[PDB]
Order: C-alpha cells, then structure tokens, then sequence
C-alpha cells in the first residue's frame, strides 16, 4: 500500500487599530515653612494583607 | 461613508476641586456663633410647621 493523504489550510487578516490618549493632572497645594501637607484625590481599594 | 466600515469609541471628562478654610477668634457672643444659632432655631420652627 503505496501512497499520500495531505492538504493546506489558510487564514485571511486585515486588521488596523489605533488608539491615543491624553491626561493632564495640575493639583495645588499650601504649606508653612517646616510644616507638612498631604493631598488625596482618589479613592481606596480593598486589600487583602494579613501576617 | 468611511463611517460604514470603522468603529470608534471616545471618552473625555474632568474634575475640579477646591478645598479652602477660614480661621477666627470668637466668643459666645461673636458673629459666626449668632448665626448658626440663629439657624437652628429655623430648623426647630420648620419641623413644628409640617
């Protein structure tokens, strides 16, 4: 028994994406000589952390 | 006609925020401590009311 079996597959891709982004961020604050200032404009998430 | 073969997705959006105090040494008898006084006294009358 003396012979072949075989073949070829294809696919076809004309795929085009494009993507931009823009942020600006312009936070303020004020503060005393020797002093301290903390600034928070967010939120929190919880986390899992236990010894 | 470009529209019938291209997808877009668009987002745009800001956030303002002002935080500002105002300090003053009062008494009893001092402007800042008449008024919120003075507020709850409409407060009280208002609950009366309904």
């Amino acid at each position: 028994n003396f012979g072949i079996i075989t073949g070829v597959l294809s696919t076809i891709n004309f795929a085009l994406s494009n993507g931009d982004a823009y942020l600006i961020a312009n936070p303020q604050l004020s503060a005393r000589s020797g002093g301290r200032t903390d600034f928070l404009a967010g939120g929190q998430v919880p986390i899992l952390q236990a010894l | 006609l470009g529209n019938l073969f291209k997808s877009t997705n668009f987002q745009s959006g800001n956030t303002d925020l002002v935080i500002l105090v105002t300090p003053r040494v009062v008494s009893a008898a001092s402007l800042e401590n008449i008024r919120q006084v003075s507020q709850a006294v409409e407060m009280k009358d208002e609950y009366r009311n309904t």
